[PDB]
């Protein structure tokens, strides 16, 4: 009565999520990513991956009219709609760092973009922090099994999400250019109490 | 007794009155609320709280520990005859108090801060921050428990996939346990002394206040916040404010604290764990 | 017989060294100060006159018998042998005969005895200036009967429009801060030289206080057989006195612990209500046992020191005070604010220093200080606070209580309140205590900082500035409140060279207790030099930061100012500017006997106010790691000394924003990947220094040949010198 989904977060284009302003290395003029504060290497929010897909989700709902699939999903806290979350969220670090000094390749990028004014055909530059592609980061996102007549439901629902934003990107200047993920080895493993019917969302998930 | 080893997988939150900062640790009222949602969850509250009012479970505020040194609150003691050092380890507590004794740095992890927003499509997005801290690699929290239940164990189980502290749906708090009991700091807690030191947030009943504040050096601490759940009172509501005793305290006579209610005008109670857990000194 | 009249002679004695020393005429100073108020100030009190004119043994001797018994001059005497720190009875009065007194002999620093086994004793000076700044000089001064002719008229003018009275004791005070402070107790060898004549009466006024109720409540008359039939030896071993303090505990988790977005307007609001909270506690409390505000021997931040007489009396109105202060503090600030009132019984032996002990009487007053605070509440009291709790779904913005809140805004009281006084705080607002006002307060009483045409109003005054002494009648408190412009973001939008960040400087004296119990040598210990070097530092941070300030207009808000704790944020530039300059001033005021270690942090406008806060107090402790010479720059790593900082910090940026303004465009890419680089060899690894080896061979020519002079030589091994000022450079130079 408690899931665990796991799955890896693949960058087809690099991303730049976040930034922080520790004072860290605020110098270059190079707007950083969001990073772990002990070993400094690139982290995906879980609040990120958490937001964006719930607005993906709810955008591919409510049409031409949030409902409740969103709001057990997700957790709501209106005035007279209070629930629980089912999706628990964790923050996602960086997975194969080891793949990456095999190619002698630092953890994350900078991406450099003019801005051509059309009045007065000057360039003045800006830089991206990005991490790069073919960064891999292993999640793992905790589902709680309040009911299971909802449950079939709520997986198809997260599938939907996942492949939404499949087809979109993750933070940061995804219009141009970045941001594009992709979703791999998506399954599903009991946490804990022996939930009868897991392998219909082992498929409906990993599909 | 047993311990509860928290290892860390995750950034937490653990905030006093704020979103945007936290402390190194938690107390326990949260470990006690946690595990009554935890309970609640799976229809055992009535069980559990059976458990913690006759003492069948009794567990401290979560305390530090760095690599086979487990750290509790400095305590204040109202010696006659180090103001920068806050946690002092356990075992050495005998030699802390037999004289003016700093052995090696006392790191955790460090505090850090997560700048987030609150996207609108047609609007101007809302910048919020969420003070975190970030446990070091090899370091963590660690629960005393004593005459541990399957209960208990079955509930920190659900914690464990659940997570601990504030915002934990939004990327924070996960963790793993471990009972691992220890011969050295069960043979500490079951010599006697003249003077306890409290362990956990307690405040005593009305009937035995005055008997505990006899010879007593204890730093009052508020411990309220708002009641999370979702059939207490369709909206967001305030529990009633409660003062303990900081875990730090020290005292001369004992006291047995209580699970006190702070929550009464809704559907369902809402309960604060102010028992007391003493460890003995001379 | 009164008291009054005691008091105003024990402040006012001794004003015969301000007139001998202006004249040619040769009597002994206390004929000439008896003379000069018994003449100008006409009417003639006797026991102000005998308690000036008789206060040396030798006219007491000569006017013995003839002179009546509970006269009020013995203790005028003994308040001035004790208040000395030793015996001065077969001591020459200053003018006599029998010895050549030069009259102008400046006042010597306190802080060329501080420290003196291991900083060396010194002999400074203070020049004469006829607020402003005044530095003890490394130069033999000597003063002028000109000026002591015009300190004469000054009080010539200021007296005649007093009378002593209740009501006169702090114009009188005043009077005597305002001229005397730097004019010297004594003109000979160094007894009393280091010793204002302002620091001295004070202290001889309020021990003369406390001897006279002492005296009233254990009702023994004749004090002449009591001080005089012996060398006083028997009221000297009795405990006479109690010194008590107030301590207010969680001063800075009430101002930076605020949850506001618009929090950062209200610090100062915070820190003053704390500050001016604890000066209304101590002179209430100095009205309720009759006493003048001489007897304050240290109001400062976050504590006071009263010098108050051992009588059951004075310890029921104390025992009163406590319990009504703290159900007043529970009402308001449940558990975030506590004042802690201690005392102990000390005898004039044991003020004296004649035994040792002088270090015990704070020794004790900590010890029971401390013990206060570790049980700081009763039964009682724990039970009406766990009982007045409800359940509620409000809270306030800022202060995040659920408890006195406004029914038209979710706001606490005391937060909106101090809400209100930010918005009505300014740099020429004094402030007004009664029944009616904007800030809550004990005793019933609220306080309102209105200026200035609404003080025609009952009423206590609180003035940062007095405008005249005598007629206007009002309390001079200082605190240091420099602010530039009171609101962040137009002076942050007003700076536009650098980064648009905030910077925060924090800073404290290392080893205020150190120096403070144990920083002077036993055998000058005294009442009056503690009281002269709590003045003097107190009066350094407060006056001399506040015109530093206003010299040069920095862009700098202060929050808090003292030696224990200072807080100031505003443009970060303006910071790293005034840091070096004000450890420059604080090493000439104290003659580098004192070493204060700073932190600086630069921070987003809208970043929280708490961490920020925080965390430059952990960079402020990281200095502390390192109590000596410290500044760490923007992180707990980049940990400097004063000394670095200013030579070789600041030639290093004079010199690169010399030689980089060029200026190039690609040139600053250049700066930038150098640094980045510097950095990536400052993860150590000496590949990374061989590829700058190559790298040097690269960039000779980017720049000129303006490298290869003073440039090179510190790139020789990747100095954090040069990486820090290279970095403060590209922050000082963006968008």
């Amino acid at each position: 009565m408690k899931l665990v989904i796991e799955g890896t977060i693949v960058l087809k284009t690099g991303m730049h999520i976040g930034g922080s302003s520790d004072f860290s290395a605020i110098g270059a003029v190079a707007s950083p990513v969001v990073r772990d504060t002990l070993t400094r290497l690139p982290l995906i929010p879980g609040s990120s991956l958490k937001g964006k897909m719930r607005y993906l989700l709810a955008k591919e709902l409510n049409n031409g009219i949030d409902q409740d699939e969103i709001l057990r999903l997700f957790g709501s806290s209106e005035k007279d709609k209070i629930r629980r979350a089912r999706l628990k969220f964790n923050d996602i670090k960086l997975s194969n760092l080891a793949e990456l000094e095999t190619f002698n390749v630092s953890s994350t990028e900078v991406k450099f973009e003019n801005t051509i004014n059309r009045k007065t055909a000057v360039a003045n530059p800006r830089q991206i922090e990005r991490v790069i592609a073919g960064s891999k980061f292993d999640f793992e996102i905790f589902y709680n099994l309040d009911d299971i007549k909802e449950v079939e439901k709520d997986f198809e629902n997260i599938k939907q999400g996942f492949d939404l934003l499949e087809f979109d990107y993750l933070g940061g200047h995804g219009t141009r250019g970045s941001g594009r993920i992709a979703f791999e080895n998506l399954s599903v493993i009991t946490a804990v109490g022996n939930f009868e019917k897991i392998n219909t969302l082992n498929e409906i998930l990993g599909a | 007794m047993k311990i509860i080893k928290l290892y860390f997988e995750s950034p937490v939150h653990f905030g006093e009155k704020r979103l945007s900062e936290s402390k190194i640790t938690f107390s326990a009222d949260t470990l006690f609320s946690a595990l009554m949602i935890e309970a609640v969850g799976l229809g055992k509250e009535d069980e559990f709280y059976q458990l913690a009012s006759n003492n069948l479970v009794k567990f401290s505020d979560a305390f530090p520990f760095i690599d086979q040194y487990y750290y509790i609150p400095k305590p204040m003691f109202n010696l006659k005859l180090f103001k920068k050092l806050l946690y002092v380890p356990i075992d050495s507590l005998e030699d802390y108090l037999s004289g003016g004794l700093e052995r090696e740095s006392f790191n955790l992890g460090k505090l850090a801060l997560s700048e987030k927003v609150q996207q609108h499509d047609f609007k101007d997005s809302e910048p919020y921050n969420v003070g975190t801290f970030t446990f070091k690699e090899n370091t963590g929290l660690y629960v005393l428990i004593e005459q541990t239940h399957p209960l208990l164990e079955e509930l920190l189980e659900n914690l464990q996939y659940s997570g601990i502290g504030g915002k934990r749906n939004s990327g924070y708090g996960k963790f793993k346990f471990e009972i691992l009991e220890d011969s050295d700091i069960e043979d500490l807690f079951s010599a006697k002394g003249n003077r306890k030191i409290l362990l956990s947030g307690a405040l005593p009943k009305d009937a035995e206040l005055e008997q505990a504040l006899k010879n007593a050096s204890y730093l009052l601490e508020r411990r309220g916040g708002f009641v999370q759940s979702d059939t207490y009172a369709t909206n967001l509501v305030k529990k009633q404010d409660l003062y303990v005793f900081k875990s730090g305290s020290t005292f001369e006579n004992s006291f047995d604290g209580d699970i006190y209610q702070v929550g009464k005008k809704g559907n369902h109670p809402v309960y604060k764990y102010a028992k007391s857990f003493f460890l003995e000194v001379s | 017989m009164d008291k009054i009249n005691l008091v105003c002679g024990s402040l006012l004695h001794n004003i015969g060294k301000i007139i001998y020393r202006g004249t040619s005429e040769r009597a002994k100073h206390s004929k000439l100060g008896g003379d000069f108020i018994k003449s100008f100030e006409q009417f003639r009190n006797t026991e102000l006159t005998d308690c000036i004119r008789y206060h040396h043994a030798q006219e007491i001797t000569s006017v013995k018998s003839n002179k009546e018994k509970n006269s009020l001059f013995y203790i005028t005497y003994i308040a001035d042998n004790i208040s000395s720190g030793m015996d001065r009875r077969k001591d020459l009065e200053e003018g006599a005969e029998g010895f050549n007194w030069d009259k102008k002999v400046a006042l010597g620093s306190v802080f060329n005895v501080l420290n003196e086994k291991e900083k060396g004793r010194q002999n400074y000076s203070y020049p004469f200036v006829a607020e402003p700044l005044n530095f003890p000089t490394a130069t033999q001064n000597q003063y002028t009967t000109s000026y002591y002719d015009g300190l004469i008229t000054d009080m010539k003018t200021i007296l005649q429009r007093l009378k002593p009275d209740k009501e006169h004791i702090n114009s009188l005070l005043q009077m005597m801060e305002s001229l005397w402070s730097y004019v010297p107790s004594s003109t000979d060898k160094n007894q009393l030289v280091d010793i204002s004549l302002y620091d001295h009466s004070r202290t001889t006024a309020a021990i003369a206080s406390a001897i006279y109720d002492y005296f009233q409540a254990e009702n023994i008359t004749d004090y002449q057989k009591e001080l005089f039939d012996y060398n006083a030896t028997e009221f000297y071993d009795k405990n006479a006195f109690l010194m008590m303090n107030f301590d207010m505990s969680g001063v800075q988790n009430f101002i930076y612990n605020i949850s506001g977005s618009k929090a950062l307007k209200s610090l100062r609001a915070r820190s003053f209500y704390l500050d001016m909270l604890l000066e209304y506690i101590s002179d209430n409390l100095l009205e309720k046992l009759e006493l003048s505000r001489a007897n304050i021997l240290y109001v400062g931040g976050g504590h006071a020191y009263l010098l108050l007489a051992n009588t059951n009396k004075t310890k029921a109105i104390l025992s009163d005070f406590e319990h009504d202060l703290k159900t007043w503090f529970l009402d308001k600030f449940k558990i975030d604010l506590y004042v802690a009132m201690a005392y102990t019984e000390v005898s004039a032996n044991d003020l004296m220093n004649h035994n040792g002990h002088y270090r015990d009487i704070y020794r004790r007053l900590s010890q029971k200080t401390s013990a206060k605070k570790a049980n700081r509440y009763t039964a009682e009291e724990i039970l009406n606070l766990n009982h007045q709790g409800t359940e509620n779904a409000r809270e306030c913005r800022e202060c995040k209580r659920s408890d006195l809140l406004i029914e038209e805004d979710d706001i606490c009281e005391i937060c909106d309140s101090l809400q209100k006084v930010s918005r009505d705080l300014t740099r020429e607002n004094i402030f007004v205590i009664a029944n009616e006002g904007v800030l809550d307060m004990p005793f019933g009483k609220k306080m309102s900082a209105l200026s200035y045409s609404q003080a025609d109003k009952e009423v206590q005054i609180y003035a940062k500035n007095i405008s005249e002494i005598g007629q206007n009648l009002m309390t001079r408190i200082d605190m240091g409140d420099y602010t530039y412009r009171s609101d962040f973001h137009e002076m942050l939008e007003e700076v536009e060279v650098g980064i648009n960040r905030l910077g925060v400087l924090r800073a404290d004296v290392d080893n205020l207790g150190q120096a403070f119990i144990n920083g002077i040598p036993d055998d000058y210990l005294s009442i009056s030099r503690t009281a002269t070097f709590s003045r003097a530092m107190s009066r350094f941070f407060k006056n001399y930061l506040n015109q530093l300030l206003a010299e040069k207009s920095y862009k700098i808000n202060v929050i808090y100012a003292g030696g224990d704790d200072l807080f100031m944020i505003g443009a970060w530039q303006d910071i790293l500017d005034f840091s070096i300059v004000l450890k420059q001033k604080f090493a000439d005021f104290t003659q580098n006997k004192l070493s204060i270690s700073a932190g600086i942090g630069m921070f987003r406008e809208k970043y929280p106010v708490a961490r920020m806060a925080s965390l430059t107090g952990d960079l402020e402790d990281a200095a502390k790691d390192y109590t000596k010479n410290a500044v760490t720059l923007f992180d707990a790593t980049n940990v400097f000394s004063w000394d670095t900082l200013e030579n070789d910090i600041f030639v290093k940026l004079d010199a690169i924003t010399k030689n980089f303004e060029k200026l190039d465009e690609t040139g600053k890419a250049f700066i930038y990947r150098l640094i980045d680089l510097l950095r990536g060899v400052n993860e150590n690894q000496q590949i990374n220094i061989a590829r700058l080896a190559y790298t040097l061979s690269r960039m000779e020519e980017k720049i000129g040949k303006t490298f290869a002079q003073e440039l090179y030589n510190w790139a020789n091994a990747d100095r954090k010198t040069l990486i820090m000022a290279l970095e403060i450079y590209i922050l000082k130079t963006r968008e």
